[PDB]
């Protein structure tokens, strides 16, 4: 297992869901190679788990400014991949 | 030997801080989760 | 005005709405040098004009998979800059 340490760069969250995000994003990165598809996989899996709807981006060079639901916003780094995921809707 | 001793001592000294860091984390959570409800609470009406 | 041709990849929203996005995005790119500030500009002015809640992503490479309400999705390129703007809230 490639130990890609997670550095979560912002979160209005509980910790358990943040670590779920880290683990499943690591799983998606291990499973797929397309940033759009990584975000897609993570978005469906949280939509299934903690009820819709989120918005997930996976990439290297991107900047974001959105409005999210309270206690439902995370943004972290795995390896060289920044992953944002916020619930709004 | 004493350089390794310095390194181990410095690392274990570092290890102490995470407890108080978690304490301030708990302070963060107590502020935010309660303040959401508190801001949703009050209004100009409700003569209480 | 540097005629950065807005080659528009994905679009579920009207053409005047497309052109408003393109004009004020040229505005955001020509006014700001940080992609985060560009996205903040565009989301804020869409929140002012087309009501909350907007979500703007400005970047050079990223993978996005989000749920948007109908008639409220754009994903285009200004120069090499990819811009994804969608409403969800």
């Amino acid at each position: 297992m490639c130990d890609r340490k997670a550095v979560i760069k912002n979160a209005d969250m509980s910790e358990e869901m943040q670590q779920d995000s880290v683990e499943c994003a690591t799983q998606a990165l291990e499973k797929y190679n397309i940033e759009k598809d990584i975000a897609a996989h993570i978005k469906k899996e949280f939509d299934k788990k903690y009820n819709p709807t989120w918005h997930c981006i996976v990439g290297r060079n991107f900047g974001s400014y959105v409005t999210h639901e309270t206690k439902h916003f995370i943004y972290f780094y795995l390896g060289q991949v920044a992953i944002l995921l916020f619930k709004s809707g | 030997k004493v350089n390794l001793k310095y390194d181990s001592w410095h690392k274990e000294v570092l290890s102490k801080f995470g407890q108080m860091l978690g304490s301030n984390m708990t302070e963060f959570h107590s502020q935010i989760s309660k303040s959401r409800q508190e801001l949703e609470q009050h209004s100009v009406d409700t003569a209480s």
